[PDB]
DNA sequence: TTAAGTGGAGCTGGATGCTCTGT
DNA sequence: TCCAGCTCCACTTAA
RNA sequence: ACAGAG
């Protein structure tokens, strides 16, 4: 129930073209937010 | 009015009510609503029509 | 009053009888057609008349099943029965060694007595009834169908004739006021007879749970 | 005196018609 | 814009 | 996002 990991949907459920769909610029800032974590560890 | 009938040429029982109405041509025409499928193109997400 | 407090005492313990013949306690003929001033005979107004001890009945033994199986009612006089008068009435119950007994309570009943009766014992087991239910015979109005509680023989017929497992019939509560007129528990099946808008009859059951 | 089961009051999250026809 | 569940809190009984 | 049509 608690999400140490996370799917990343098919390119076909968010097709380029909508640019990119909603799901796609959410995951980036999941990346994005997980470097800034990992960064300010260190 | 005495009217007569064009079909058969013999005279209408009734008299029919004549004159100039007023009449206004409004914009929905079936040569801009007549539409057909049969098969075509598909949005890009759902692959339907 | 006087005249409006009989009045309760006289249909109330009208249709305990009748509830009483409808399970298939004896009672006689001269019990349901107890007439109001015939009530007044062997007990009369108020001052002389008493709730708590002279309206009770035991008389009733389950004359199909066996004269031994035999059933209280009681007409506590506090509106509000504790636990103290259920002891009361239960000690007097392991006595006479009866298992049923009905409380006919004024106005309701204390939360903390009330869960008693669910656990004092399974085979010791009484049910509350609050006299204002009493005051008008739920089987003689005219939306109620009749009910009837059938057989063991006659539920093994229904689920044969149909080729059905009892958890496919529809339900009926115990917490329904038809079905703690009869009585029922979980897994008897009774028969309702709705009546038709014609002279006809349409036949239906329903499952305790 | 207090442990506890149940009333009454406020917070929260859900829902609100079917399509084409254009800018 | 209207309406069921969930939780907090006073309010008697009971030991 | 707004206007229409039935």
């Amino acid at each position: 129930l608690i999400l140490t990991r996370l799917l990343v949907p098919p390119l076909c459920i968010r097709p380029s073209v909508v640019n990119e769909d909603d799901l796609t610029m959410k995951l980036t800032e999941i990346i994005f937010l997980n470097d800034v974590i990992k960064k300010h560890r260190i | 009015d005495y009217v007569t009938s064009g079909i058969t040429g013999e005279p209408l029982e009734a008299y029919i009510y004549f004159g100039p109405v007023y009449y206004q041509k409004l914009k929905h025409m079936v040569l801009d609503k007549m539409h057909a499928r049969a098969r075509g193109p598909r949005a890009v997400l759902t692959r339907q029509p | 009053d006087d005249e409006e407090e009989t009045y309760r005492l006289w249909k109330i313990r009208k249709t305990i009888m009748q509830l009483c013949h409808d399970r298939g306690y004896l009672v006689t003929q001269d019990e349901l057609d107890q007439t109001l001033e015939e009530f007044k005979a062997q007990s009369g107004d108020k001052p002389s008349e008493g709730r708590p001890r002279r309206t009770d009945l035991t008389v009733l033994v389950a004359h199909n099943d066996d004269p031994t199986d035999q059933m209280f009612v009681f007409f506590p006089e506090e509106p509000k029965v504790g636990i103290k008068t259920i002891k009361v009435y239960c000690q007097r119950m392991q006595e006479e060694n009866i298992t049923r007994a009905l409380i006919v309570v004024q106005q309701g009943m204390t939360p903390s007595a009330k869960q008693s009766l669910v656990d004092m014992a399974p085979k010791y087991i009484l049910e509350q009834f609050l006299q204002q239910e009493l005051l008008i015979n739920i089987t003689e109005h005219e939306l109620v169908p009749e009910h009837v509680v059938m057989t063991k023989e006659e539920v093994t017929e229904l689920l044969a004739r149909y080729k059905l497992r009892e958890n496919q019939l529809p339900r009926i509560q115990a917490g329904d006021p038809v079905a703690r007129y009869f009585g029922i528990k979980r897994g008897q099946v009774v028969k309702i007879i709705r009546p038709s808008e014609t002279a006809g009859r349409y036949i239906t059951y329903r499952l305790v749970q």
